[PDB]
């Protein structure tokens, strides 16, 4: 199985979609 | 492109940048209690107490000379209550000395007039007790029902 | 009931907070969003 | 003799009826918090809180998944504190979104002025906030304390 | 040398007695809750609430009924919130009936204008029922929380 | 003292509620009555 | 002796003179 | 811990009070003197 | 040793300067 610290490294990694799905939809807006 | 520029007048020291003006810090900032269009104070001032009373029932539960004593959370809920109290008394002078309007700022163009006077900063003082005495009550309550609760023991593990 | 899978207490966070918290944040916003004038 | 009449104002649509505007719904409406003359908002909020907060701790104590339990009350609680939260998240918004002059009928002539403006919905909703989680709180004193209080036996055996 | 002066104007029955309004007396009673300058209503009613319902935890908490049963802290309690809730009542009353301007006196020369109205003594008899609510559950806390507190060992073996 | 009667409960209800709570009620209500202008 | 449910029976059996008397209190001060 | 000197429970109210209560009175005090106008 | 009252005694005898110290303190501020 996975390790504990992996499921953290992967949540923020997945910050990087979660800031740039912000940046993009406020684009989209506009 | 400059994505770094002034907020309309130069000369002001002053620099509207991403972090400081742009469109998501404009928002969020003028968006809070203080700063927030509608609120009067005593409700300003008992959502900021609400907010600081729970956070500070952080370093004070699971760091504290009675830490490792079932006592513990009881002897946290009283220092921030403690804490609340002193930083109440701490408003309410700043507040009976006499305030000024606001600093207006290239993030806060509009700041509020109600707590321009001193009768304003009472209220807001007034909410900051009622709030933190309410947010230290509800996070004591909360860490304490559960009498174990594990999210407690991440953070205390950390700070053993 | 916690998992055998590695950060077991990340579903009694996250679950409460997709389910609840946000779901909240996301209704209180976009009423504000909605209702507004001008 | 037409005991149903309109309330002066034939064309508007509402009757003045007994149980609507008659002699004992026009006090009690304009006597109870929303409508009375002299308060102000957060007194209001204040009563009405506490009124709301003390009723719903009842179909949260004794009616809950934890309601075998000896942490069905905190659990009760808990649930109060979290759905008076949640109403004073909802009239902050509703005031934050603007409000207008409330609806003045037969039974109230004469609307809360100060319930007009969002700064006194604010005040309103910071009042419902304290008064709901006293309300919560001291229905979860009065029912923990005794520890049985077969006043509670009832309306939990019915509810078995 | 004449100590026991008039307050400036013979003709009005009062006296500037050293206890009345030498030069201690002026300041201390313009700085209690009522008579401050820049305090709101539902601030003043705050912190008299709270002074009032932290000493009133006192001839309750250890004279009762139940001082000799580990529920005596918690019945004191009670008896205090309700004494609170009761002067709270009273409170309401007297400001729903329509308040004047206080009295102004030599100690005090200026009186609160937010207090000669009706909406001050609402905000006043709220921030009263908050801060005694406060003030009493902080004493109840205080006190039960060692669950000995030799202080309290001091002045109920007076009232033994 | 709960008594052998049929519904001991109901001295504990209404005494106190007879007792404490309607005479405040009466008393603020009459207070109100007979101290408001016009 | 007589049953729990009598005595409700009773006390909403005097919600009858308890609105009654209400009714004539208010039109004697008229 | 108490002491074996006589009012043993006067060091556990004056100790606080003159370390922790009387000097903020005096702090809040001096403060409204020294930042008062006029 | 001394007893329990002579400390009450000693405190309350230590209020005379108490108070004369606050009289003179306000009077050397005149
Ligand atoms: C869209 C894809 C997808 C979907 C349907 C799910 C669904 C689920 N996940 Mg998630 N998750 C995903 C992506 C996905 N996930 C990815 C990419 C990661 C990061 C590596 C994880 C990390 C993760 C954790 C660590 C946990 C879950 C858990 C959950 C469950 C409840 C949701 C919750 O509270 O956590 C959501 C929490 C997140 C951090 C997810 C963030 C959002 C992701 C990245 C995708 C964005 C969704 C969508 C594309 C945008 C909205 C679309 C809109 C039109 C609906 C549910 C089974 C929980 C679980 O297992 O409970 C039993 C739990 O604790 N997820
Ligand atoms: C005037 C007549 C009279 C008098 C003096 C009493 C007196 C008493 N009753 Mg009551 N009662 C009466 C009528 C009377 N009752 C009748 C007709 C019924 C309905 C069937 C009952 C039903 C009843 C219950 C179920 C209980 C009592 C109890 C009590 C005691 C305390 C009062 C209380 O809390 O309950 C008063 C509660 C009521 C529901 C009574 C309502 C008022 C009644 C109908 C008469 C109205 C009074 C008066 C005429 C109007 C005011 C006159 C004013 C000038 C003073 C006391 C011994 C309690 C007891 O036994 O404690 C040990 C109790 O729990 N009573
Ligand atoms: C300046 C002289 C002096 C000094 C340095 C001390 C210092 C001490 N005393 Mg104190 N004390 C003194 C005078 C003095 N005392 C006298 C004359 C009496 C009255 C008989 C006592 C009665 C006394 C009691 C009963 C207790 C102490 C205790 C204490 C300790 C902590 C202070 C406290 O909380 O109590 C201060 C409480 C007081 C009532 C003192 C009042 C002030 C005195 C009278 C002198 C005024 C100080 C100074 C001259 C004015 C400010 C000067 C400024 C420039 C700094 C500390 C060791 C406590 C102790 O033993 O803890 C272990 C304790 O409970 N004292
Ligand atoms: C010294 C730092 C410190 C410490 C040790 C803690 C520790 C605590 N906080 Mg806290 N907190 C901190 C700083 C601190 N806080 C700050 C800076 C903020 C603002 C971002 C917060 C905001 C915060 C919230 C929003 C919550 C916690 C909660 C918690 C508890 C569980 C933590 C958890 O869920 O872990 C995993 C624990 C008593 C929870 C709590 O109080 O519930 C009882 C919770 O809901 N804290
Ligand atoms: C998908 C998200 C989700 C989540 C995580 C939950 C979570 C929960 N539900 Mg809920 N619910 C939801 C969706 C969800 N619900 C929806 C969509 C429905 C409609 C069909 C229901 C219908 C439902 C009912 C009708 C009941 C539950 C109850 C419960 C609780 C069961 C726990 C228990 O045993 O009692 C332990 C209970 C507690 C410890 C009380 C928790 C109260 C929290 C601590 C207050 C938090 C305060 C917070 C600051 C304010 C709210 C969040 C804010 C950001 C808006 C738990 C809090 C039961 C309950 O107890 O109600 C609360 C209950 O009666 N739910
Ligand atoms: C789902 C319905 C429900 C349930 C089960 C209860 C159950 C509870 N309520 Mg509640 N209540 C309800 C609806 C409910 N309430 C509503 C609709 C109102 C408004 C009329 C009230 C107003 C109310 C008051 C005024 C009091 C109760 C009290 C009580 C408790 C004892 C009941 C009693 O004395 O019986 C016999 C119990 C926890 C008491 C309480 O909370 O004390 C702890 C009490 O004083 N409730
Ligand atoms: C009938 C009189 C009476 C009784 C028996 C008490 C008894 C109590 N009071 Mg109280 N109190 C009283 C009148 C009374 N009070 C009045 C008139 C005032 C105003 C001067 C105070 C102001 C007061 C404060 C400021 C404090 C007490 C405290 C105490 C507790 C410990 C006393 C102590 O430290 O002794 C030695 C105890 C429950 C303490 C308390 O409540 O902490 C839990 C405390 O901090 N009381
Ligand atoms: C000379 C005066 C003095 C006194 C009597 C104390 C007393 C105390 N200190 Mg403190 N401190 C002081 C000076 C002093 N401090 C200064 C000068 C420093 C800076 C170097 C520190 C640094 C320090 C730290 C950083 C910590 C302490 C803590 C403690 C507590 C240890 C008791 C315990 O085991 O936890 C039991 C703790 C409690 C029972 C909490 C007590 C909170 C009270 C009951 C609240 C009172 C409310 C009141 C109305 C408001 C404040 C008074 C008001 C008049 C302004 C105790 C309350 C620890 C603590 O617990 O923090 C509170 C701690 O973390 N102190
Ligand atoms: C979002 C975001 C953010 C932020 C974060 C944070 C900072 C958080 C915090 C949080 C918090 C900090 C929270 C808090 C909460 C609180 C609460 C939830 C409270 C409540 C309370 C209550 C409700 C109480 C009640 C009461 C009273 C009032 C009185 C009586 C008693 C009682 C207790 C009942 C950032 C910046 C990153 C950015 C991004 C986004
Ligand atoms: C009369 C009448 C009626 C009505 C009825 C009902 C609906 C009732 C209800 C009732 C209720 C519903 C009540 C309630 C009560 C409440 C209370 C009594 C509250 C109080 C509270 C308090 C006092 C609290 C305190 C506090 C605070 C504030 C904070 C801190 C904590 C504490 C807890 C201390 C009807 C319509 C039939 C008609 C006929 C007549
Ligand atoms: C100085 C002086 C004097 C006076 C004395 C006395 C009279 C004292 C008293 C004292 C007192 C009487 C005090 C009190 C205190 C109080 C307090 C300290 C309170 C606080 C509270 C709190 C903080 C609470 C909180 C809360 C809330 C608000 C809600 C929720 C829950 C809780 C509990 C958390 C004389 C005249 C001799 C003259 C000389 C000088």
């Amino acid at each position: 199985s996975i390790s504990e610290t992996q499921v953290f490294v992967a949540l923020v990694i997945a910050l990087i979609p979660g800031i740039l799905a912000f940046r993009l939809a406020t684009e989209l807006y506009k | 492109i400059d994505v770094v520029n002034h907020g309309g007048d130069p000369q002001v020291g002053n620099l509207s940048t991403p972090i400081n003006g742009s469109a998501f810090t404009k928002a969020f900032i003028n968006a809070l209690p203080a700063y927030r269009k509608g609120l009067s104070p005593n409700r300003r001032g008992l959502e900021v107490g609400m907010a600081h009373g729970y956070l500070l029932y952080g370093p004070f539960a699971v760091l504290g000379p009675l830490r490792l004593t079932e006592y513990g959370p009881t002897a946290g809920l009283l220092a921030t209550i403690g804490l609340v109290s002193i930083l109440t008394i701490c408003l309410s002078i700043y507040g009976a000395v006499g305030v000024s309007k606001p600093t207006e700022t290239l993030t806060t163009p509009e700041v509020p007039m109600d707590l321009a006077t001193k009768e304003g900063w009472s209220e807001f003082a007034g909410g900051f007790l009622l709030g933190g005495c309410g947010g230290a009550f509800f996070a004591f309550f909360l860490c304490q029902t559960p009498h174990l609760q594990p999210l407690i023991e991440v953070a205390s593990n950390i700070w053993s | 009931i916690l998992g055998d899978f590695a950060a077991s207490f990340l579903p009694a966070i996250l679950v409460p907070a997709v389910g609840l918290v946000m779901p909240a944040v996301v209704m209180g916003l976009l009423f504000l969003q909605i209702e507004s004038e001008a």
